[PDB]
């Protein structure tokens, strides 16, 4: 048997899990996350900005 | 199940919702908890502003996932 998990930590990969260890499963959701926070936040901090834009031009 | 909401002044704001809870209720919750008229909400969530009328699952948005909040001026 060799279903071993995708990121070569030697411990088996859950199906579920697209081939991760429990372990390597949760760093990469953690990962994914953060990723998408900091970029939402860019996203927002740039409507922010058009935000005081369209205010200055109105009143 | 709960979601989080950030403002771009550190806050976060804990909300229970369901995947198919339209945008709009999820503004009406932002309403109860601080007060923000729903018009006033801009929501994001991957990249996007979230439309009204469509569902948190729509955007793939489940348990503890974090979107963002600005404010129209
Ligand atoms: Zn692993």
């Amino acid at each position: 048997s060799e279903l071993l998990c995708k990121k070569g930590c030697g411990y088996y990969g859950n199906p579920a899990w697209q081939g991760f260890c429990s372990k390597c499963w949760r760093e990469e959701y953690h990962k994914a996350r953060q990723k998408q926070i900091q970029e939402d936040w860019e996203l927002a901090e740039r409507l922010q900005r058009e935000e005081e834009e369209a205010f200055a031009s109105s009143q | 199940m709960q979601i989080f909401v950030k403002t771009l002044t550190g806050k976060t704001i804990t909300l229970e919702v369901e995947p198919s809870d339209t945008i709009e209720n999820v503004k009406a919750k932002i309403q109860d908890k601080e007060g923000i008229p729903p018009d006033q909400q801009r929501l994001i969530f991957a990249g996007k502003q979230l439309e009204d009328g469509r569902t948190l699952s729509d955007y793939n948005i489940q348990k503890e996932s974090t979107l963002h909040l600005v404010l129209r001026l």
